[PDB]
């Protein structure tokens, strides 16, 4: 009954992973123009204002590739509200 | 020998069980007929995403769609 | 022992420096060290006497900690480069540490106070083990790394090992602690051009260790710790007088003999390197290391001891031989010298 | 985490400070000693953690592994030692002089 | 209303707890022929009140302890554990949800050796020192086989979540696949709470144990971290083998159910306190090293192709 | 807080200070029993659930409680009063925020930012640790096999030593 | 290495993971896996005294990658810049920092 | 300056709908709605940047979006009744609600 | 962060219960109140060279879900082995016996 | 008889349901009247989270689809 049954946890997981397959791609288009609107906007707060003294260039990408660098948690949000930055570098640790 | 385990069954009658468990299971997976599906109940887990290849056309098995009778059909699993 | 944990043991000291030159990971290099401290310490404490547990005590500090040193090393360059191995990129200090530690571990120079003492209190068997078979280890991770090492600390170490050597070795008296002095002289030419030529590293070794294994084998055939003890190898065995006598001479850089190539040629690389400071003040203390070697060839060979009555009843008896290594170990170590070029 | 490690890495010369001034009792040294396998310990889950490095995680544990049976060793000489002289003092350790 | 959530959860457990010290008299005494406590409630129910409120006033003497540093800090430690490992319990709904729950359980059980160990120490005494050591040994040889019942077990559930098992747990009792290790594991959890045929420590016929010098406060402290993880360890046991109904809804039943099985192996302990003469210290150790602890590797051995054989690998989550 | 890791890392030194003023051999125990409980706590931090529980698993009462056991058997012969060492580790206790000052002012600083967790898949499982220790036995199976030899040569050379 | 019994026999016990590019288990991709991998196929072929002039654009770029400091100091100055500012109220929270701003899937 | 989309271009109508249903609707929505997914997934991996294949997502933004309005306008009210007992789970498991499943799948077997 | 309330809150209780317990009460010589165990150490490491046994055995969960299953079952019972002979020997050593 | 006993255990008998029952409705009522979701894997918390994102600050809001 053991045999049987833990078979059927897996069968049931297929059934729950497969799930999780079809909605990547609705995800990862929300993630990628969400974290693609964090930083033109974060951007702009770093260029729009706060930056009228010499020598700056905003958007000064540190690496040479030209690559898409995935950007850093930090980056993302840190410039922003203070929950911001535990709510993506705490959030999970503490539970649920 | 096989009046020795007698006493050793009798008297220490836990070294022998130990001893032929230990070893059961050295034996059940090498003669089982369902030990050909861990390796194969595990590998089916989509985890992480399939990337889906380029179409070249020279490709006729890879199922186009989700539901083409082509591909890993696991109707295996199903009543495995 | 148990056979079986002889086994077991011998193994690990054993596996200890083979996983350590076969691995590249570096993680891997250094459990193949961490082994190595861990068999080598029962082994020597088995006569259990109490200097014995003085010198495992000791012997397992100092391992340990330079074993913890290298191991921050690996962890440092972890964080510095992903990788788990040592690069030309690596930041200096990341370098210099497994520098002192392996030369902890080996024993060279400003840290040359634990072997003089364990060499003392272990057998002359475990003498040589102690002495040989657990420097190859640490040695072939600075030979692996050898790019990318400091001239100049190696250089340091490589000199202060020759005098602290030398100069260790002319007071003592014991035999088993003059050995272990040689061994950090010799340890240091070793050193010395590794930065330079590895490969004559390999042979300054080779060299040494086919002149230390029958040179201690020799020291046991008569179990002979002390200078005096060996004098009398006149009456208790006379062959052996003979090559004991230039197989020391060996040991020290004499040029008919064997010895001189290794000293040779690492002084022809560093002249050729432009080291001729360096190589100068080096080859000249060497000189100090044959003034102690010949101090015991006149008491054991040129002039005859006395030795007490009973020294003709172990006479009599028949003496049990030396196995044949010392043999194949003593010629092709005192008289090769003609076949040097394809030595090197 | 750079902060950090740096912490760490000064827990690990504070320990290495330690074992290389002794001080009567040994078992202190060998105490130290492992100050400094947790410091390697806990540097080398960091990285690996913040690397995302999966596959160099078996390395902490290896460690930890390898550092127990090594101090096991430590201890088992300290026994020896205070079972010769009964004190455990680095004091009385001199005979090889 | 988090913190309403630890009121209703250390409340009900010093409050259980006190009255296991009144069921751990009165069970004991009718199988004794005795009548256990009547008086100063109804039927005992008011008897703990009395000790509670008259142990903690008598004096905490620190008797020359070599530091009270330890005296007070190892009466602490252990409630303080014994009182935590109840907060990742997999109730239908656990306090907290903590994967990574068994293995949590272990280790702070763990953890509460140090108890034993500071406690003798600091009380200059050869009774107080030499009761620590024995104890000890057994705590932490008991860890070894609790341990792998542990593991062993996991490899079913598949996974370390307290609150998986109760899934596992959807259709069957794990009591049937494991009784050997349920066997094991009750010895596991009835010798590493320094209880039963198994009170080596706090020897009472031949030592007086670690506790000895402890009384007024600093002893309640300690007793109370016994009663409170001798209901734990049987709260496991109605967890990991015998596993009480799950329904969505309904999320009352498994608790009820919880209460029906861990009064039982709460009053099973009971019975063998009056039961078994104790178990000579060289004789405990010898249940674990040479008999317990090689039925545990094999049977380990066992569990791991039980899957692989049967193809029951059991879903991660 | 966001210094939720230097604090930490501050106390971790703090326990390596006490353990470096060697103070009696059972007294410092729990000064690593200490630092390890926080070492447990920073892994945590990072997400490192089964590597640090591990810790507080196997460091915590394997190793160190074994530690202090012996201590107890030999060398707690409990014969400079730790209080004195108390005095100097709560200089040292300044002492260290005197190093950090310098860097401090000329400060990385500002206690902790984004300084961890530095990319997390914000999708995915399987995104765990135990995953990686669990390569002992695929595709990392030679640290498992020399771990091994360890612990199992480690029987016989530690019963050597004892006889 | 010194003794290569492990290309001779074959064996790859302790090559497959010396690098954050090795195979990662299940196919998780470490950070820099791609920097990394630019700056080990360039340094293939050319030995090192050769890897540590001409590949070194590879390096100084995963040498930021993984230490990702110079990163620090651009925030770290934005930060105090910030932070002047604002005490004279040159620059006020962003909308951003006043929160909402329409946080979106 | 680094590239970095105009927030403007990043609008897109948006699914906007809790997790739970779309775990309900999510084995029809990888039947309908895949050539659609797909080609972003395979821009995604080929072209590693999500700076360049935002076309095909705000086409994923929008499938299934067309998904649910034909669920909404068809066989929405037996849709509601099944992922309102699958979010009362604390994992959102399909083992509880599989009664509700036929109903829905029946009314979706049958229309569409 | 709950954990840390708990744990903290479980805490104060504790310190709480014994701060009364010194005070609530508010000379005499009421105060007034070894060899080794080799035994005891050498039980003591055999469990130390045992929990790290067990720490190498806990990915086992985690493991029994990977690909190549068969090379874990072989994994595994090699060390669950070895540890065993090791555990073996010591019982003809008689160190297991006390 | 033994008939008192069952008094202690009587209190030992609620005195252990009180938790069970009161965490497992304290969760039903600081969740919106839903188990409270479980996150163990990255990609459940993802969910949770896009959930606050698209209602109110809280998870257990929910939108039905008509949002
Ligand atoms: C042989 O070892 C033993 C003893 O020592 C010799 C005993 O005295 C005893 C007898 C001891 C007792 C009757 C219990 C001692 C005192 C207690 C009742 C401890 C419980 C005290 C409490 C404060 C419980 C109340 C809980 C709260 C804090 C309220 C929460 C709201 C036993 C059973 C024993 O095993
Ligand atoms: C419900 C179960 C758990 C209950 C936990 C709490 C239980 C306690 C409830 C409140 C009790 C409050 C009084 C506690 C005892 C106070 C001290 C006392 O009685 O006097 C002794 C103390 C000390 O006794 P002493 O001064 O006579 O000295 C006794 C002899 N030697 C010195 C050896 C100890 O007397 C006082 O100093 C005055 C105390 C006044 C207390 C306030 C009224
Ligand atoms: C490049 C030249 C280098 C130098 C070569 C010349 C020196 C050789 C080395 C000599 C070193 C030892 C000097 C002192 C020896 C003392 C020997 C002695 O005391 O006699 C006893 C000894 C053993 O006795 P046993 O053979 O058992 O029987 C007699 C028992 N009373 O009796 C014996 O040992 C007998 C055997 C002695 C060894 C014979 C060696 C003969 C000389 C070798 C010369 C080689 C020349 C090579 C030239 C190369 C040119 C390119
Ligand atoms: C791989 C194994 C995995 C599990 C390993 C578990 C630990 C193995 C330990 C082996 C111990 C061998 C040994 O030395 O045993 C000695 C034993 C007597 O020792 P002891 O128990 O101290 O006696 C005191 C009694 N008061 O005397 C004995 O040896 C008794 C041995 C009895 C069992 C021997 C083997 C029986 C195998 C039966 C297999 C099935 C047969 C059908
Ligand atoms: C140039 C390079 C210079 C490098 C430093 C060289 C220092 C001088 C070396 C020779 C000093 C003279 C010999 C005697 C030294 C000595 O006795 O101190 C040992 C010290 C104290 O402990 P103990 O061994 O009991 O000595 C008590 C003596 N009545 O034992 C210890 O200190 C044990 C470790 C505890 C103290 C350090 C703990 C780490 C934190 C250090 C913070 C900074 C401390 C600065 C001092
Ligand atoms: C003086 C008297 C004696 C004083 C000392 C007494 C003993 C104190 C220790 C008691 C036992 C504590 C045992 C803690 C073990 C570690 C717990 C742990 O690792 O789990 C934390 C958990 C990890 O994350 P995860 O498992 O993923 O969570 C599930 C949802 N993801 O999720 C988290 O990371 C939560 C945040 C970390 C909490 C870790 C435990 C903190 C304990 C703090 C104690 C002090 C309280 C504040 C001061």
């Amino acid at each position: 009954r053991m045999m049987r049954w833990n078979q059927e946890r897996r069968r049931l997981l297929i059934e729950d992973l497969e799930a999780r397959i079809a909605l990547m791609p609705l995800f990862q288009a929300e993630k990628d123009r969400r974290t693609l609107q964090i930083l033109r906007e974060n951007l702009e707060e770093e260029a729009i204002i706060m930056k009228d003294v010499p020598n700056w260039k905003v958007g000064e990408s540190v690496f040479h590739t030209t690559r898409w660098v995935p950007p850093l948690i930090g980056e993302m949000y840190g410039l922003r509200t203070k929950e911001e930055m535990s709510n993506a570098n705490f959030g999970f640790t503490w539970y649920t | 020998i096989s009046a020795f385990l007698k006493n050793a069954w009798a008297k220490e009658p836990v070294l022998v069980v130990s001893f032929s468990v230990w070893g059961l299971a050295i034996i059940m997976p090498m003669i089982s007929p369902y030990t050909k599906y861990a390796s194969m109940i595990n590998k089916a887990t989509p985890y992480n995403y399939p990337v889906p290849v380029r179409d070249d056309g020279n490709m006729p098995d890879v199922p186009s769609h989700p539901q083409d009778p082509l591909g890993p059909s696991l109707d295996w699993l199903k009543n495995l | 022992m148990n056979p079986i944990t002889l086994a077991i043991i011998y193994f690990t000291i054993f596996l200890g420096p083979v996983i350590t030159m076969s691995s590249t990971n570096l993680m891997l290099m250094w459990v193949g060290l961490e082994f190595s401290l861990l068999a080598i310490i029962p082994m020597l404490i088995n006569k259990k006497n109490p200097r014995s547990t003085e010198a495992a005590t000791k012997y397992f500090v100092t391992q340990a900690t330079a074993s913890m040193i290298i191991l921050l090393a690996i962890v440092l360059n972890y964080k510095q480069l992903g990788t788990w191995m040592f690069q030309q990129q690596t930041n200096g200090l990341i370098l210099n540490m497994t520098l002192m530690a392996l030369s902890m571990k080996l024993g060279l120079a400003p840290f040359h106070f634990w072997l003089p003492e364990v060499t003392q209190g272990i057998p002359l068997h475990m003498g040589l083990i102690l002495l040989t078979w657990q420097k190859i280890a640490p040695l072939s991770i600075l030979i692996q790394i050898y790019p990318l090492l400091n001239s100049t600390i190696i250089l340091m170490l490589a000199i202060t090992s020759i005098f602290m050597g030398a100069w260790g070795g002319l007071n003592q008296t014991q035999m088993r602690k003059i050995m272990a002095y040689s061994s950090i002289a010799h340890m240091g030419w070793m050193l010395a051009i590794l930065p330079y030529n590895p490969s004559l590293t390999l042979l300054n070794l080779m060299i040494y260790i086919i002149l230390t294994a029958p040179m201690f084998m020799a020291l046991m055939l008569n179990n002979s710790m002390t200078i005096n003890s060996i004098s009398l190898l006149w009456n208790k065995t006379p062959a052996m007088l003979t090559m004991i006598s230039l197989m020391l001479l060996s040991l020290g850089g004499l040029p008919p003999l064997t010895g001189f190539l290794p000293k040779w040629i690492i002084i022809t690389e560093l002249m050729k390197n432009n080291c001729l400071i360096m190589a100068t003040l080096m080859a000249m203390m060497a000189l100090l290391n044959l003034f102690f070697y010949t101090r015991l060839i006149y008491s054991t060979s040129l002039t005859m001891f006395p030795t007490n009555n009973n020294s003709k009843m172990m006479t009599h008896q028949t003496k049990t031989k030396p196995n044949l290594m010392f043999s194949t170990l003593a010629i092709m170590s005192t008289m090769t010298l003609p076949l040097a070029p394809q030595l090197i | 985490m750079p902060s950090t490690f740096f912490n760490l890495t000064m827990a690990f010369s504070l320990s290495l400070l330690g074992t290389l001034m002794f001080r009567s009792h040994l078992m202190s040294t060998l105490l130290c000693l492992e100050g400094m396998v947790l410091s390697l310990f806990i540097m080398t889950s960091v990285t690996s953690l913040n690397s995302n490095s999966m596959s160099s995680m078996p390395i902490p544990i290896t460690i930890l592994v390898f550092a127990a049976c090594e101090a096991a060793v430590g201890l088992a000489l300290l026994v020896k030692v205070s079972n010769t002289y009964g004190t455990d003092y680095v004091q009385n350790l001199n005979l090889l002089q | 209303m988090f913190f309403i959530n630890i009121l209703t959860l250390l409340v009900p457990i010093l409050i259980a707890m006190a009255f296991l010290t009144l069921v751990e008299r009165k069970i004991l005494g009718y199988m004794q022929l005795r009548k256990g406590p009547n008086i100063v409630g109804p039927y005992g129910i008011l008897q703990p009140f009395a000790d509670a409120m008259k142990l903690f006033m008598k004096e905490p003497m620190r008797p020359l302890t070599t530091s009270m540093s330890l005296f007070i800090i190892a009466p602490t430690l252990s409630l303080t554990l014994a009182l935590s490992l109840w907060v990742p319990l997999p109730m239908p709904h656990p306090l907290i949800n903590l994967n990574l729950g068994i293995l949590f359980i272990l280790a702070t059980s763990s953890l509460s050796v140090y108890s034993i160990l500071w406690s003798g120490w600091a009380s200059n005494s050869k009774y107080s020192l030499f009761g620590a050591l024995r104890a000890v040994a057994q705590t932490i040889s008991y860890e070894v086989t609790m341990a792998i019942i542990l593991l062993s077990v996991l490899l079913m559930n598949g996974s370390y979540s307290l609150q998986t098992l109760i899934t596992t747990q959807e259709h069957m009792w794990l009591l049937l696949p494991a009784w050997p290790m349920a066997m094991m594991w009750f010895i596991s959890t009835l010798a590493e709470t320094n209880r039963a045929p198994f009170d080596l420590t706090e020897g009472e016929s031949e030592l007086v144990g670690f506790n000895v010098e402890y009384a007024a406060g600093p002893f309640a402290l300690f007793f109370m971290a016994e009663y409170t993880n001798i209901i734990l360890m049987n709260a496991l046991t109605t967890i990991i083998f015998l596993g009480p109904l799950y329904y969505i809804n309904l999320p009352e039943l498994y608790s009820t159910n919880f209460m029906m099985e861990a009064l039982l192996l709460s009053s099973t302990f009971l019975w063998i306190r009056a039961s078994y003469p104790r178990f000579r210290y060289d004789q405990l150790m010898h249940l674990l090293w040479k008999n317990f602890l090689p039925l545990t590797l094999a049977l380990c051995m066992w569990h791991i192709s039980l899957p692989i054989f049967t193809a029951g690998v059991p879903p991660y989550m | 807080m966001n210094n939720y890791i230097f604090v930490l890392s501050s106390l971790f030194l703090v326990g390596c200070l006490g353990l470096a003023l060697k103070p009696s051999p059972i007294y410092g125990g729990l000064g690593l029993i200490v630092s390890g409980f926080v070492g447990c706590l920073m892994v945590l931090g990072f997400g490192g659930s089964f590597l640090g529980l591990m810790v507080f698993l196997i460091y915590l009462g394997g190793m160190l409680v074994v530690f202090g056991y012996t201590t107890a058997m030999a060398t707690e012969e409990y014969p400079g009063s730790n209080w004195l060492i108390l005095g100097f580790l709560v200089l040292g206790v300044i002492m260290e925020v005197f190093l950090i000052c310098v860097l401090n002012y000329y400060d990385l600083g500002d206690g902790l930012g984004d300084w961890l967790m530095y990319e997390v898949d914000d999708v995915g499982v399987m995104l765990e640790g135990g995953i990686g220790v669990a390569a002992m036995y695929s595709c990392a199976t030679w640290m498992m096999v020399v771990a091994g030899w360890s612990l199992f040569a480690g029987i016989f050379i530690i019963i050597e030593i004892t006889r | 290495p010194f003794l290569d019994i492990q290309k001779k026999l074959g064996i790859s016990l302790d090559r497959h993971f010396m690098f954050l590019s090795a195979e990662q288990p299940y196919k998780n991709a470490a950070r820099c896996h791609a920097f990394e991998k630019e700056w080990i196929e360039c340094a293939h072929g050319i030995g090192g005294t050769r890897a540590k002039k001409e590949c070194k654009i590879e390096f100084d770029d995963f040498e930021e990658c993984l230490l990702r400091y110079k990163t620090m100091r651009r925030m770290h100055d934005i930060k105090k810049q910030r932070e002047k500012l604002m005490k004279e109220g040159k620059y006020t929270p962003p909308p951003h920092h006043s929160g909402r701003e329409e946080p979106r899937p | 300056i680094v590239e970095l989309p105009t927030l403007e271009e990043l609008k897109v109508e948006e699914v906007k709908v809790s997790s739970a249903v779309l775990k309900a609707a999510a084995h029809h929505y990888g039947a309908q709605c895949d050539k659609t997914n797909k080609e972003f997934m395979l821009c995604r991996w080929e072209e590693k940047d999500p700076r360049r294949c935002l076309k095909e997502g705000k086409l994923v933004n929008g499938c299934a979006l067309n998904f649910f309005r034909q669920i909404k306008s068809h066989c929405a009210e037996p849709f509601t009744e099944y992922w309102t007992c699958l979010d009362y789970s604390n994992m959102q498991l399909f083992r509880h609600c599989r009664q509700q499943q036929a109903k829905f799948d029946q009314c979706v077997l049958d229309k569409l | 962060m709950n954990l840390y309330t708990v744990i903290f809150i479980n805490i104060l209780l504790s310190l709480t219960l014994i701060l009364v317990a010194f005070w609530l009460p508010q000379y005499s010589e009421k105060a007034n109140p070894l060899p080794f165990s080799m035994k005891f150490f050498l039980v003591a490491i055999t469990f130390l060279l045992f929990d790290l046994e067990i720490a190498l055995l806990l990915p086992l969960p985690w493991a029994i879900q990977t690909i190549k299953t068969s090379t874990m079952m072989i994994m595994a019972f090699i060390l669950v082995t070895i540890l065993s002979l090791g555990l073996a020997y010591e019982w003809t050593q008689k160190g297991l016996e006390w | 008889m033994w008939f008192e006993i069952l008094p202690g255990l009587a209190i030992m008998g609620v005195c252990l349901v009180i938790p069970g029952v009161s965490t497992a409705y304290i969760h039903k009522f600081t969740n919106g009247g839903k188990e409270k979701r479980v996150a163990r894997v990255q990609y459940q918390w993802y969910l949770m989270e896009r959930d606050r994102r698209i209602s109110g600050v809280n998870r257990y809001y929910v939108s039905k689809g008509l949002e």
